C-alpha cells in the first residue's frame, strides 16, 4: 500500500481522460485517513467533478427530450425516456453519496481550527454536492437536501469571512458557487446578485492585497462572477 | 447552467 | 422491451453521450436475427466507434507517457504505468471482440447475395475493428488481425467496385478507411495515396451521379480522402 | 503518434 503510487496513478488517470481511475485511486488516499495536499485536493476535486458532471450533462440532455416529447403524447416513448432518466438520476445520487461520504467521515472531520484553507474548500464540496442532489431532487426529499447544502455554503461562508482575504481563489470559488445556489435552487435572485456582486466588489477594495500566484487564478474566478451577474440580471427585465 | 469551478 | 425502444434508447444515448449504453441497445436489436435499417446500421457503428474510440486515445496517451518517462530512470513508474497500458488494451481487446463476433454471427452472414450495399460497411467495418487490434498487438498476434483486415477490406473493395457507384458514400468511406490501413498499419503509403487519390478522382468523374437523399454524405468523405492526401504527402517529404 | 481522418456512418435520410 504505497500512496504516492496512488496519487500518480490519479494524474496519469486524467491524462487518459478516465475519470472513474483517477476518483478511484484518490478515494483510496482518502481513505488512508492523512490530509491532502493542495495537489492532492485538486486531484480529488477534478476526478468526482468529471464522473458526477457527465452524468449530470446527461440528465439534463434527458430532462429537455423528455419535456418536448410529453406533449407529444407517445405514451411507450415517455415511458422508457423517464426510465432512462431516472436510471441517470440514481448514478448521479450514488457518486454524491460517495463523496459526501469521503466528506463526512474522513476529510472534514479531520481538519483542525489551523487548517481554515482546506476547511472551506470541503466545505464548499459539501454544498455543491448536496447541490447536485437537489437539481434531480422532488417532493420532501429536495426540501432535506437543499437545506443541507445551504448548511454547507453558509458555514463555508462564515470562515472564510473571518481568516480569508476577499481576493482567495477558494473564498472567491465559494461565492461564486453558493451564489449560483440561491438563483438556481432557491429562486432567490436577488439575494444570489447580491452575495455574487458582494464578493466580486470586495475584491476591487482589496486588489493590491495580490500575490503574483494567485493573482491569475483569483482572476480567472472573478470574470466568472462577473458572467453570472450579466445573464442573471437580463433575464429579470424580461 | 451558470457558470463555476473546482480546482 | 420492444424492438422500438431498443432502437430509441440508442437515439437517446446518443444524444446523452453515453455509447456504452448506446452500443448495448444496438447490441440487443442486432440479436433479434432481423437485418439492420440503414440509420440502425449508423447507430450501431457509432455506438461503438465512441466505445473503441476512448480506449484508443487513453491508449496513445498512456503509451506516449510510456516513452517519455521510460527515459528518467525509475522503474517504480515505469511498471505501473506499462500496467495501466496493458488494462486499457484489455478494455479495447475485448470491445473489438466484442463487434466483430456481431459482425460474423449475426449480420454478414444474414446477408444475401444482393445486399451488396450492406455487406461492404459490414466487411469495411470488420477491416476497421481488426485494425484496431493491430494497433496495439505485436510478434505473431499482431500479424494475424493484420491478415484478418487485409481480407476484410480486400473483399469489401471488390464487392463495392463491382455494384456500387464511385459517389455511393458506403464505396467512399471503404476506400477512405482502407486507404488509412494501408498508411498506418501496412505502412504502405504509396498504395494509400493510390486508392485514396483514384476513390476521389472516380467520384469527380462520375459526380453527376450524386443522389439527392444523401449528396452530404458523400461530399463529406470526400473533403477527407483530399484531407488525407494532404497530410500523407507532407509526411513523405520531411522523411526524405 | 499520428492518425489521419476517418468515418463511420452509414447514410441515414
Ligand atoms: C458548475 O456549475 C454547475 C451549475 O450550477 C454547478 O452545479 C457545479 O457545481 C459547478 N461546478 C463546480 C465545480 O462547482
Ligand atoms: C477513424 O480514423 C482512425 C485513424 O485514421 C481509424 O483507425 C479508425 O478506424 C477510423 N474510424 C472508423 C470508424 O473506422
Amino acid at each position: 500500500v504505497d500512496r504516492e503510487q496512488l496519487v500518480q496513478k490519479a494524474r496519469l488517470a486524467e491524462q487518459a481522460e478516465r475519470y472513474d481511475d483517477m476518483a478511484a485511486a484518490m478515494k483510496n488516499v482518502t481513505e488512508l485517513n492523512e490530509p491532502l495536499s493542495n495537489e492532492e485536493r485538486n486531484l480529488l476535486s477534478v476526478a468526482y467533478k468529471n464522473v458526477v458532471g457527465a452524468r449530470r450533462s446527461s440528465w439534463r440532455v434527458i430532462s429537455s427530450i423528455e419535456q418536448k416529447t410529453s406533449a407529444d403524447g407517445n405514451e411507450k416513448k415517455i415511458e422508457m425516456v423517464r426510465a432512462y432518466r431516472e436510471k441517470i438520476e440514481k448514478e448521479l445520487e450514488a457518486v454524491c453519496q460517495d463523496v459526501l461520504s469521503l466528506l463526512d467521515n474522513y476529510l472534514i472531520k479531520n481538519c483542525s481550527e489551523t487548517q481554515y484553507e482546506s476547511k472551506v474548500f470541503y466545505l464548499k464540496m459539501k454544498g455543491d454536492y448536496y447541490r447536485y442532489l437537489a437539481e434531480v431532487a422532488t417532493g420532501e426529499k429536495r426540501a432535506t437536501v437543499v437545506e443541507s447544502s445551504e448548511k454547507a455554503y453558509s458555514e463555508a461562508h462564515e470562515i472564510s469571512k473571518e481568516h480569508m482575504q476577499p481576493t482567495h481563489p477558494i473564498r472567491l470559488g465559494l461565492a461564486l458557487n453558493y451564489s449560483v445556489f440561491y438563483y438556481e435552487i432557491q429562486n432567490a435572485p436577488e439575494q444570489a446578485c447580491h452575495l455574487a456582486k458582494t464578493a466580486f466588489d470586495d475584491a476591487i477594495a482589496e486588489l493590491d492585497t495580490l500575490n503574483e500566484d494567485s493573482y491569475k487564478d483569483s482572476t480567472l474566478i472573478m470574470q466568472l462572477l462577473r458572467d453570472n451577474l450579466t445573464l442573471w440580471t437580463s433575464d429579470q427585465q424580461d | 447552467p451558470p457558470v463555476s469551478q473546482a480546482s
